[PDB]
RNA sequence: GGGAGACUGGAAUUCCUGGUGUAGCGGUGGAAUGCGCAGAUAUCAGGAGGAACACCGGUGGCGAAGGCGGGUCUCUGGGCAGUAACUGACGCUGAGGAGCGAAAGCGUGGGGAGCGAACAGGAUUAGAUACCCUGGUAGUCCACGCCGUAAACGGUGGGUACUAGGUGUGGGUUUCCUUCCUUGGGAUCCGUGCCGUAGCUAACGCAUUAAGUACCCCGCCUGGGGAGUACGGCCGCAAGGCUAAAACUCAAAGGAAUUGACGGGGGCCCGCACAAGCGGCGGAGCAUGUGGAUUAAUUCGAUGCAACGCGAAGAACCUUAC
């Protein structure tokens, strides 16, 4: 196939763990 | 393609002791030489191979000269 | 040159001499196109030749050219950003135009203010190993067998 | 001192080129350096200094009376050849010529490659 | 080189100690930080320590996959071939479940030569939180436990039977030449590659190791984003892993191949392109043209090669448009 597709899912990967990296505490805070 | 000096009916068996042997599959710098070369077959020149290590830790070989 | 060989020029015999020689150096020290003038300094320098060293100018003249010409040359090659002088032999030729070209040229920086006789003077000297050309001649010998440390090349 | 035979040591690497004349037995008598015969930067990598290091050092060997040399010779070959004939020029003589260079078993970590 | 344990060998890097020995060494497209002159680099001799095992060594062997080569010993798993003495359908697959599972990462205790995230300088640059250079902590290593993911790939689930061949190679049995040595050749079983029919495919291509012809069982798919994300739940020390949507939004997102164009991608062939030679420009004075600056205007156009003795083959008034 083409490298678009997993460059497309790479991206978005990459913007969810850096959003869960960003509020680690406050979810710490509040989960338990 | 040659044969296998081994496989032929007058092959001599192969042992770390008889170093003359040896010294004909090692090269000029100690090292063993490919099995292209000397044209013997998959198991005798993985047998060379040991008995070459072997010879070589109990100091009948130099360690590449 | 691409394709192949060039062509070589027929050399017109001298009437005077019967040599070669003469008439390839009236062409070599020729300038701005006028022969008559380059004939006529070439045959005084003949003649100064003739009255001093008191032997025949061509055996005079050819011995001054082995004692010029060259065996071996110096060849500029590029690779990897290093120049490299790899000597190489030469042929007969480009020996004899090297000699002569070597001659004229060294002709030229002369004082005694007449072209003639500075001929005259260098073949003497040349006869005798006494000019510059020929310390030029020694000098390309010497980085002949001095670049030595270039020749696996082979270009 | 006195020495009639020694040994050269040519350590020609991709930046520079020093040569050592030592007794038989291991001691500096001279040593000649590519950038200690006026050279800097890149220009020590090339062979001419490797040329001129070594007629340098076998010019003060050959004061301290040294007839006959042994080479070994070691090193990404940038100014090997040149060393060599330089040594033979300055009035040496060359009488072995080996190549001594360190190779590991696969022991160490190279360092990363370049890009 | 299938796995586990113990003992052990040599080359090389680093450091320490002692000789000889001097003023440079290191690095790069080029340099500078950096190391030395308090004795560096280099060359000898001795010692300490850790990690990985040149040559043999390959599209070659083994393993269910991950993966496995310095030597020796000890313990141990799987495979193949021949004989066919033995049991007599005891077979295949397998929801959930359990076990193994590269690298990175986590916990406790060791160890630490080389390399090297993060971190400091130097250089490049408009800027360089990068590429390049010099240092360098965790980590990489061992013991015992967590995690459970990879482009974990043949992007190809397991079992079985049939369908032209040619030619390499690894393991084993047999017959004909028999010299009885040899890839001597043939036959047969089990692996591993290349090429090729019929057949299949959208095409590329697969092709007896099928993506062909058929049967049994399992897992999975139903337009692209939102999203392998949220809520709930389970597991984990943590990082996080597993199960897994909806509102909304677009009219497409894709796969293969074809013709051009382009590449700071290659290969051949030409040309005064280089080379081999002769004569010049850049140095001086002068004539033109241009850029720049002044004033009333210094009329307008040309502006890498392909503008700069160019429109202009003729500026005192005219020309001339200022």
């Amino acid at each position: 196939g083409s490298v678009i597709k997993k460059r497309r899912k790479r991206m978005s990967k990459k913007k969810h763990r850096k959003l869960l990296r960003r509020t680690r505490v406050q979810r710490r805070k509040l989960g338990k | 393609t040659r044969k296998c000096v081994f496989c032929s009916k007058k092959g001599q068996t192969i042992d770390y002791k008889d170093t003359a042997l040896l010294r004909t599959y090692i090269s000029e710098r100690g090292k063993i030489r490919a099995r292209r070369v000397t044209g013997n077959c998959v198991q005798h020149q993985r047998d060379i191979a040991v008995a070459v290590k072997n010879a070589r830790e109990v100091a009948l070989l130099p360690f590449g000269s | 040159p691409r394709k192949g060989p060039a062509p070589k020029r027929p050399l017109v015999n001298d009437p005077v001499y019967g040599s070669q020689l003469v008439t390839q150096l009236v062409n070599k020290v020729l300038l701005e196109g006028k022969k008559s003038l380059a004939e006529r300094i070439v045959y005084g320098a003949l003649e100064q030749a003739r009255e001093k060293t008191g032997t025949d100018p061509v055996v005079t003249l050819k011995r001054a050219l082995d004692n010029v010409k060259p065996a071996l040359e110096v060849r500029s090659r590029r690779v990897g950003g290093a120049t490299y002088q790899v000597p190489v032999e030469v042929r007969p030729d480009r020996s004899t135009t090297l000699a002569l070209r070597w001659l004229v040229n060294f002709s030229r920086q002369r004082r005694e203010k007449t072209m003639v006789e500075r001929l005259a003077n260098e073949i003497l000297d040349a006869s005798n190993g006494l000019g510059a050309s020929v310390k030029r001649r020694e000098d390309t010998h010497k980085m002949a067998e001095a670049n030595r440390a270039f020749a696996h090349y082979r270009w | 001192k006195n020495v009639p035979h020694g040994a050269a040591h040519i350590k020609s690497t991709f930046n520079n080129t020093i040569v050592s004349i030592t007794d038989p037995q291991g001691n500096v008598i001279a040593w000649a350096s590519s950038g200690h015969v006026g050279f800097k930067g890149s220009r020590k990598s090339t062979p001419f200094a490797a040329q001129l290091a070594a007629e340098n050092a076998a010019r003060k060997a050959q004061e301290h009376g040294v007839k006959k040399v042994d080479v070994f010779v070691k090193g990404p070959g940038s100014g090997r050849e040149t060393a060599i004939r330089s040594l033979q020029a300055a009035g040496l003589e060359v009488g072995t010529i080996s190549d001594v260079t360190p190779q590991p078993h696969n022991g160490c970590r190279p360092p990363k490659r370049r890009r």
